[PDB]
Formats: C-alpha cells, structure tokens, sequence
C-alpha cells in the first residue's frame, strides 16, 4: 500500500484519429501486400 | 491497337459460331464469316461510337468493313467483281437499316471491351439507354466499366504516365 510515493507509469501521448474505412482498407493493402499495388486493379480503387 | 465496334448480336454470333476473332480485321476473312447485314450493322455501330480514342497512344478506331469492301472492288484481282457485288448489297442493306432505325435518335449505348491480341480491341455495343438532355454526360456515366476496361488493357503495354494524360483516363475519373 503506497499513497504518498509509488510507481508512476507513462501516459501515452498519441490518440488514434478515426479514418475513412476505404482509405484504411487500401492503405493496409498498400503496405502489407505490395504485390497487386502496381496494377490497375488496385490503382483504380 | 484498333477498336472494332460491333453489336451484341454480332459478337454473340462470333463467339457461338466460333469465328476467329484475330482475323476480323482481314477483309477476306470477315466477309466469308459475316453476313451482309452484320457487316452493315458493324459500320452503323462504328459511326455511333461517341468516344475519341487515344490517338497519341496509337489506338485507332477500325475502318468499317463497307469501306474496305468498296476499296477492294476498285483494285485489280481475281475477286474484284465479287467484292463489287458485295459492296452493292451492303449499300442497299445499310440504307434499308438507316430507314428503319432512324427513329432511334436520342439514346446512348453501353460498351463492353473484349481484347483480342494487341492489334484488335473488340467493343461490344450492348443495351441502349435513352438520353436526350446532356447525352454526353449520360454516356460517360453509363460506360464506367468500359472506360476502366480500356485503361486496364493499355496499361499492359503503354506507360502509366502516358495513359494518365488521355481522355479515356479522364472519362474514368469523371464517371467516378
């Protein structure tokens, strides 16, 4: 039991911002699956 | 390549009958495998194709079979006079169609692209839609899946940066 002085954990500084469901779907493909990205099937989207 | 617009009825005949699509630009083959009416309808469908193709990328619209027949009828050879007789039949059948479908007037067609080699871009003229007010904009919105099909195929050989500067690429962006 420690009230006066105990552990002080770090507080996260960044808060995630909501994004557009379509930009996130395409972006995750852009970074995770860099194979179909250099084709019209992905570029058209 | 070279775009060859044909009605759905003609395209389905070619696919069902099993006509070599590769040799539809060779006058001597298409006239043997194509009826007089089909040849006239191909001419009419070419003359009703509203879009300007990317000439800067060497993509041309096919010369109609009637013109090719007319030219061969004036060139010495062993089939010249048979080709002249074919020309006369095409003109009478074409005039007969023009007098019947003149009422069509204010409509635009959906097109479907069926690529055949790198020298032939079969463009199937499908169902008509009625469009009187700004039919240019209506045609563009209707043919979304035609524009992206053309883009997908020319990006196989042409540089992406060059295709991006075409009117076909623009039409895609305007549609969506």
């Amino acid at each position: 039991r420690n009230y006066s002085g105990g552990q002080q954990q770090a507080i996260s500084r960044f808060t995630a911002r909501p994004g557009d469901p379509q930009v996130e779907e395409l972006y995750l493909i852009f970074t995770n699956f860099p194979a179909q990205t250099a084709y019209w099937e992905f570029h058209k989207k | 390549t070279q775009v060859l617009v044909m009605p759905k009825a003609v395209f389905e005949s070619y696919k069902t009958a099993g006509v070599q699509f590769n040799k539809l630009l060779d006058t001597n083959y298409i006239v043997s495998e194509t009826s007089v009416n089909d040849l006239a309808e191909i001419h009419q469908a070419l003359t009703a194709f509203p879009f300007l193709l990317p000439e800067k990328l060497d993509i041309k619209l096919a010369v109609s079979p009637i013109i090719k027949v007319a030219e061969l009828g004036e060139i010495d050879g062993p089939e010249q006079f048979k080709m002249k007789d074919l020309h006369n039949r095409l003109e009478s059948r074409l005039a007969t169609n023009e007098l019947r479908d003149a009422g069509n007037r204010n409509l635009v067609y959906d097109y479907y692209l069926y690529p055949v080699d790198e020298n032939l871009w079969v463009a199937v003229q499908q169902s008509a839609h009625i469009a009187s007010s700004d039919p240019r904009r209506v045609s563009i919105q209707l043919n979304h899946t035609f524009f992206d099909s053309m883009i997908n195929e020319m990006l196989n050989t042409r540089p992406r940066e060059s295709v991006a500067s075409t009117q076909i690429f623009t039409y895609y962006l305007e549609s969506c």
